[PDB]
């Protein structure tokens, strides 16, 4: 004899498009909400999916890097290097000190860039389109240095199997040297337009709240985890090349809104300036590949002077080295997350199963449990601080 | 409480089916159909998708089947697909069955396909 | 458990000795000998985690692989919080042709596991997404692909590929380039589907030796 | 229990039973099995019902489906119900 | 012939541990979703 | 780690570095010593339903006896954080997500099995450590 | 259903594949009248099915973009400069052609060019050099149904006096007489549609007693398709009048009906007074450069044209001959367009 | 460079030379906590640290 309490039902089941000021690529996204406010978000995926993984079957090791590069068009070196990296456990591959080296100075080189890009096409979501336009030009002086070690921007495909295709060439130390002497500056310049403002800490306070247990619970990594909490990096937890000699700290924040993902991403940016810094004055002398000539090319000279030599080459451009029959999972601090690379071999010159794991795949499943309750402008922030990238999520 | 006088999945397409005919109208409004194709019009092209898989008799390859066939459905009344592709894919052809004359061949079966290429596994478009 | 950030400065170790003992030589062991049933065999291997170290790899039946990853997530000693990814494997020779990997993190104890679970086209795998919420579009993922049905999914649906699409694409005798190609037509004004024709034709090159051995 | 004629009703049911393709020739009246009288397969019953649902404008219960098994049978459903 | 005592003899060892559920022929074509004219 | 805040503050001072931190949202209460006992005494309680010979038990058992002499020697309750590498909080709740399988592990019996029963290992050896040496 | 061949001669040795836009079809044709709205349906056809379609067109990129994405590559070949006038070009563009198709056609006069240009010595000199070159084996002239001799219009008369002149010269050539044809870049509906919603009054010549056959599109093209699939279609006639015969009177109505225009905003512009109104227009029209303002329906040979009854002669050849069944033009995919303006749910 | 002039692969063949043993584990025999946690620290002096490796193995 008590009476019962009805509720409210929700509609409104939009179809958010294609949309230019949210992150790059194309988003489909079917929301459900309650008035202005949202109830459910379910991203609909697939419009960029381009079977890579069934592709990378039908081609050889060496063959299929390429594809790695084109997974994340910000990120292409961090791409690459978990699938040599993979490559290389399978084949006990050691790889020389100088191409280590190589290795991780480009890495945090393509970390700096990723970093500039989220910041600043976040703040362009947001509205303000300085940033962004004072960004470019430090881009293109990035951009500059892989055109010179490779002779491509952005799809260089300069890692390889036990090292790098090409040594530096002259004078690339000291230019990049220069740009990070003036690096700091540039990024302090862009912090003062965003940190600090009151309507982008309006915008985004406690926009996007995680919590250390949610982000374990949907698999996030990365600045999610380090904007939460959680002092966890693959580059110190689990090293994977000279590394573990850098010196560098961990940047931490605690409430997981979108602010504290931000500064988490600018304060990295410092970091990967102090990690190259220290690669620039420790970069060694020697072999930038492997020795071994029966899984690197040999060098063109000793090709056209010995027999060897040209069998050698002649037997890895055309069949490829035959990786031993094993299962390998190899992943990388990404600048986006964790990118790890699921490799099964048979024993052939082509792989059986070549798994990509993405860094933004589990990001964009966390977007209905952060966007809930939120309303349709916080959408365009919530994608910004996830940072997704839909050829990376599309595989 | 107590009187002597108180107390005195073979067909899971037919169900599968019965949702889809129940659910026709939705996506005809849905897809702003109605002018284009009749209810009863779609209702006969939806049998001939269950005919297809008639010879299957194990249980389990039936599940997955209906539920491949669910998600079918689903495409349409969750407005995954488009007019168009409900135009394409169903209406139209069907349409265009009834409105097909032919003249009936003499040559028998193997002439036809003898005259008209060499490997008849091969397809061909636009008949 | 969660790593939350505690040592301020000197926090330079991998981790401690006792943790990196107890999961580089006892680990596969204690599984073994903590939860038999589940367990039908194990391989350890070349690590996930590292080149130097070695992690493990547990084959699981379907029917035991929730209570098997309820007990690996929320063990005291191996609190694998994460599920980094699922995956399957489709190898036509076997009879049970695919083999749904699962990778999961410990950030205690700082290691990579590996589980298998070995079925085929009709059997279906119960969904493991109560313990891990990162699950739910993986297994979606795996179903798209492969084929593989996941019980008690809260909706499985296709992700990746095209609306209408009847196929498993990651198959082994599916076609590299499928079987439709799409283009628009002036006289419908419509992008339609069409059976495929190529304008020149995928080149398989057969580079294998008589001599090679490393082929298994 | 017959809100409206038992003549009418019949008429209007076998007239959507003739649409069929078969369940006519020489016999389509009452007392006709749809299935072990007429040739008519499951799929073609349930749509079947689903024309009697356009015709007459009242729903048939899926269970009652399971019951119903004769042209007798959905004519005295259709009679029995009041909003016929 | 004697053994190649690597990755292949847990792979021989998965294969005999496990099975597959008997179908009857052809049901599984069905389930596979390609074009039925394949077969 | 670093701090990303411009804002000065004392991470010695124990508290603020967990409010810094965000241990708070794993659990608003404080998570003392006592706490952390009781926590492991009624994991003691809750395995006793486990079988007396049951693997699964004499590891809980060696686990919760092995954190309880950590809390013996050590009398602040900030040392048993360092010997143990947590927050006394997750370790609090650590216990708790021990309890929480329980259930599901008393369903189906993991720790019933044949007495010829064998789990077949495979483990991977290094060419490094042949060629190198033996 | 089998695959029919083109019937052309050596045909079985060139052709190979399934039919398709990456098969190989041995017909290489030169349509003029491409960009136009029957020429594109007609291009689209044969290159569809593997074909090479020559395009001759008057210098208009954007005009000829559709034409563009019809074929694969290098099947579609689009020539830029074409004149009615210029024999060279027309031997040029019909080289490598086993098919011609003429669609050259103007509704109204200009000054450049008048209909007895278009439709008569443009026909006459392109049928004097199909006919020297040999290799051309089949020729398809597009007219419409009411063209005759003894016509009052003088664009139905002088299009009649173009096809004798094909015919003579060239004997095998197949004339398709199409009525009006209904499509989405049509000018039947089209119009009919600006005049009864952006024009102060509707003016109907007569009280629309006019008899008509529409057709719709992509029926032509078929029948376009199974004139080049038969031989023994060469030399023959075939008016391609659509399934239903109606007056111009209902479909006005049925269009007003469609749109759910308010009320019926047609008048009674009764002939012998069209005949006053539009006859010093058109000396207007022969002396003025093209105008959107004005065309095709202010006309005297509009009105004269809408006092007969353009219907197919009892006696003829059709659709049936060829194998089709016309689509109604009232009801279906092909009254789309003009629903989608207004139903009266919408807006 | 020691390898102009002194050529063995044999002597340097890493990715052939691996090989996999096999093991049989039972349940009855019981797992020894006494290395688990016999060297387990009790104090916080006794702590034991695992430094991260600084590089990745090469052949020099
Ligand atoms: N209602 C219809 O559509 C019907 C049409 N027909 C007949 O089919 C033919 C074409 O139909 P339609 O396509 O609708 O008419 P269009 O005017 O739409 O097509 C005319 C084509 O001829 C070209 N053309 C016209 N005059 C010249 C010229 N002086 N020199 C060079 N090229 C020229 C045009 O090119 P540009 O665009 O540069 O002028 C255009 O490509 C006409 O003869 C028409 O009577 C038959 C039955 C009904
Ligand atoms: C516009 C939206 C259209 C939606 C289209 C949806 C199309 C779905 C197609 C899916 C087809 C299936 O499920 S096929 C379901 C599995 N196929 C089987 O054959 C199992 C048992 N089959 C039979 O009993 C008979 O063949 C049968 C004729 C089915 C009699 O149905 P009943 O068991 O009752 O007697």
């Amino acid at each position: 004899m008590k009476p019962l309490t009805p509720s409210k039902v929700s509609n409104f089941t939009i179809n958010f498009g294609p949309q230019h000021p949210a992150a790059h690529g194309v988003l489909r996204l079917v929301l459900e909400m309650d008035g202005e406010i949202i109830k459910r978000a379910d991203p609909h995926i697939g419009l960029l999916h381009r079977g890579t993984e069934k592709l990378l079957e039908y081609k050889t090791y060496n063959q299929g890097i390429p594809y790695f590069d084109r997974l994340d068009y910000v990120s292409m070196m961090c791409m690459e290097h978990s699938y040599v990296l993979a490559i290389e456990q399978l084949l006990n591959v050691a790889v020389p000190l100088r191409g280590q080296y190589i290795r991780v100075l480009f890495s945090e080189i393509t970390r700096i860039m990723n970093h500039i890009l989220a910041i600043t096409c976040h703040s362009m979501d947001v509205g303000a389109l300085t940033p962004f336009l004072w960004a470019f030009e430090e881009r293109e002086k990035l951009f500059e240095f892989y055109e010179r070690v490779s002779g491509a921007r952005m799809h260089a495909a300069y890692f390889r199997v036990g090292g790098v295709a090409q040594d530096l060439p002259i004078g690339l130390l000291r230019d990049i040297y220069d740009w990070s002497r003036q690096f700091a500056s540039r990024v302090d310049e862009m912090e003062e337009l965003l940190t600090g403002n009151r309507i982008w800490k309006e915008r985004t306070i406690d926009v996007g709240l995680v919590t250390a247990q949610q982000a374990w619970d949907w698999g996030c990594s990365g600045p999610i985890l380090r904007g939460s909490g959680i002092d966890w990096d693959l580059r110190k937890n689990q090293p994977y090349d000279v590394y573990g000699r850098m010196d560098f700290n961990v940047p931490i924040a605690g409430h997981g809104d979108c602010y504290d993902r931000y500064l988490v991403r600018v304060q990295e940016m410092r970091e990967s300036l102090r990690i190259i810094y220290q690669c620039l004055n420790e970069m060694p002398d020697g072999l930038y590949k492997t020795p071994d000539q029966k899984v690197s090319p040999p060098s063109r000279g000793q090709m056209k002077q010995s027999m060897e030599s040209l069998i050698h080459h002649f037997k890895l451009f055309s069949e490829g080295y035959h990786v031993p029959a094993g299962e390998t999972y190899r992943a990388v601090e990404a600048p986006k997350g964790e990118f790890g690379v699921y490799l099964v071999s048979r024993g052939g010159n082509r792989p059986y199963r070549c798994k990509i794991r993405s860094p933004g795949y589990a990001h964009l499943q966390m977007l209905d449990m952060v966007a809930k309750g939120a309303m349709l402008a916080d959408v365009v922030t919530i994608i910004g601080t996830l940072d997704v990238v839909f050829g990376e999520i599309d595989r | 409480m107590t009187s002597r006088f108180a107390y005195v999945t073979c067909q899971k397409a037919r169900n599968l089916y019965l949702e889809a005919c129940r659910c026709l109208p939705f996506i005809h409004r849905l897809h702003k159909l109605e002018e284009i194709t009749s209810l009863k019009e779609m209702r006969l092209i939806i049998k001939d998708k269950f005919r297809v898989n008639s010879p299957v008799t194990d249980s389990r390859v039936t599940d997955l089947l209906i539920f491949k066939g669910r998600e079918e459905l689903e495409t349409y009344l969750f407005m995954y697909k488009q007019r168009h592709h409900a135009i394409t894919e169903y209406i139209e052809p069907y349409q265009i069955k009834k409105l097909l004359i032919e003249r009936k061949s003499s040559n028998s079966a193997f002439l036809d396909s003898f005259y008209e290429k060499a490997y008849p596994l091969v397809h061909s478009k636009y008949a | 458990s969660y790593c939350y950030a505690r040592k301020m400065t000197d926090k330079d170790y991998i981790a401690y000795d006792n943790i990196k003992n107890f999961g580089d030589n006892y680990l596969t062991d204690y599984i073994i000998k903590t939860v038999p049933k589940y367990v039908t065999m194990a391989v350890n291997g070349p690590a996930q985690s590292s080149v130097l170290y070695q992690e493990p790899t547990i084959y699981t039946t379907p029917e035991h692989i929730y209570a098997l990853c309820a007990f690996l997530r929320d063990h005291v000693n191996l609190q694998y919080k994460t599920l980094i990814d699922i995956t399957a494997v489709d190898y036509p020779e076997r009879s049970a042709r695919f083999e749904v990997v699962y990778h999961l993190l410990s950030p205690r104890l700082n290691n990579r596991i590996r589980i298998k679970v070995v079925v085929d086209e009709v059997t279906s795998v119960p969904s493991v997404s109560r313990i891990w919420n990162a699950a739910n579009w993986f297994e979606r993922e795996t179903w798209d692909m492969f084929g593989v049905f996941f019980s008690n999914h809260p909706d499985l649906r296709r992700v990746l590929t095209d609306y209408g699409f009847t196929g498993h694409p990651l198959r082994k005798d599916f076609p590299l380039t499928g079987y439709t190609e799409v283009r628009y037509d002036y006289g419908k004004k419509r992008v339609i589907s069409e059976p495929l024709e190529l304008t020149q034709e995928f080149r398989y090159f057969d580079f294998s030796s008589p001599w090679d051995t490393l082929s298994r | 229990s017959s809100f409206l004629p038992k003549e009418e009703v019949e008429s209007r049911i076998i007239a959507q039973v003739k649409e069929q393709n078969l369940a006519a020739g020489i016999k389509v009246e009452l007392s006709s099995r749809f299935d072990k009288d007429l040739g008519l397969d499951s799929l073609d019953k349930v749509e079947l019902l689903i024309s009697l649902e356009e015709d007459f404008g009242v729903e048939v219960p899926d269970a009652e489906i399971d019951k119903i098994h004769t042209v007798e049978d959905a004519v005295n459903f259709f009679i029995s119900n009041p909003s016929s | 012939a004697t053994a190649p005592q690597d990755f292949s003899l847990a792979m021989k060892k998965a294969d005999e541990i496990y099975s597959g559920k008997t179908v009857k022929a052809g049901d599984i074509g069905f389930s596979a979703g390609v074009p039925l004219e394949t077969y | 780690f670093k701090a990303v805040a411009d804002v000065e503050i004392d991470f010695s001072n124990r508290a603020v570095l967990k409010k810094y931190v965000g241990v708070d949202h794993l659990s608003k209460e404080q998570g003392t010593k006592a706490k952390f006992i009781v926590s492991l005494n009624s994991l003691l309680e809750a395995v006793k339903s486990v079988p007396e010979t049951a693997e699964y038990r004499k590891a809980i058992e060696a686990t919760c006896q092995y954190r309880l002499k950590v809390c013996g020697e050590n009398n602040s309750d900030a040392a048993i954080e360092e010997v143990l590498d947590a927050h006394l909080e997750e370790l609090i709740a650590e216990s708790k997500e021990e309890l929480r399988i329980l259930p599901v592990l008393l369903e189906s019996k993991p720790w019933d099995v044949p007495a010829d029963y064998s789990a077949p290992v495979f483990d991977y050896v290094d060419a490094s450590t042949i060629l190198d040496k033996k | 259903s089998t695959l029919k061949p083109f019937d052309l001669n050596a045909n079985n040795a060139v052709r190979n594949g399934p039919g398709g836009r990456s098969s190989i079809g041995g017909v290489v044709a030169t349509v003029f009248g491409a960009n136009g709205f029957i020429g594109s349906y007609v291009v689209n056809e044969i290159s569809k099915r593997g074909n090479q379609v020559v395009c001759p067109y008057r210098c208009n990129e954007n005009k000829v973009q559709p034409l563009k994405q019809m074929g694969d590559l290098g099947q579609v070949v689009l020539l830029p400069e074409f004149d009615i006038h210029d024999d060279e070009y027309i031997r040029r563009a019909i080289s490598r052609s086993n098919v011609v198709i003429n669609c050259v056609g103007i509704r109204q006069e200009t000054k450049n060019y008048s209909y007895k240009d278009v439709h008569v010595d443009f026909p006459t000199r392109l049928a004097k050099i199909v006919a020297e070159s040999g290799k051309v084996e089949r020729f398809i002239q597009v007219s419409e149904m009411g063209a005759d001799v003894s016509h009052a219009s003088r664009r139905l008369q002088t299009k009649a006096v173009g096809d004798e002149a094909i015919m003579k010269y060239i004997p095998d050539a197949t004339i398709i007489r199409p009525g009006n044809v209904v499509g989405i870049e049509d000018y039947f509906y089209n119009n009919l549609i600006f005049q009864l919603s952006y024009t102060i009054v509707a003016p109907v010549i007569n009280n629309g007693a006019n008899k008509v056959q529409p057709t719709y599109i992509l029926d032509v093209a078929d029948a376009v398709v199974k004139i080049l699939k038969d031989k023994k279609t060469s030399g023959k006639t075939y008016y391609l009048g659509g399934p239903e015969t109606l007056t111009m009177r209902q479909i006005y109505d049925h269009l007003i009906d469609t749109l759910r225009l308010s009320n019926d905003d047609t008048v009674n512009l009764r002939y012998e007074l069209a005949k006053m109104l539009y006859k010093p227009l058109d000396t207007l029209r022969t002396k003025l450069p093209e105008f959107p303002f004005l065309g095709f329906m202010m006309s005297s040979d509009y009105a004269e044209e809408q006092v007969a009854d353009s219907v197919a002669p009892a006696g003829s050849l059709g659709y049936k001959d060829l194998s089709i069944s016309p689509a109604k033009v009232t009801e279906g995919l092909a009254i789309e367009g003009v629903r989608f303006i207004r139903v009266g749910g919408y807006d | 460079p020691k390898l102009v002039y002194d050529i063995k692969y044999f002597a340097r063949d890493y990715r052939r030379n691996n090989s996999y043993t096999v093991r049989s584990v039972d349940s009855k025999t019981p797992f020894d906590y006494s290395k688990v946690f016999g060297s387990a620290p009790l104090k916080p002096a006794d702590v034991k640290t695992v430094r991260i490796p600084e590089v990745m193995p090469h052949r020099g």
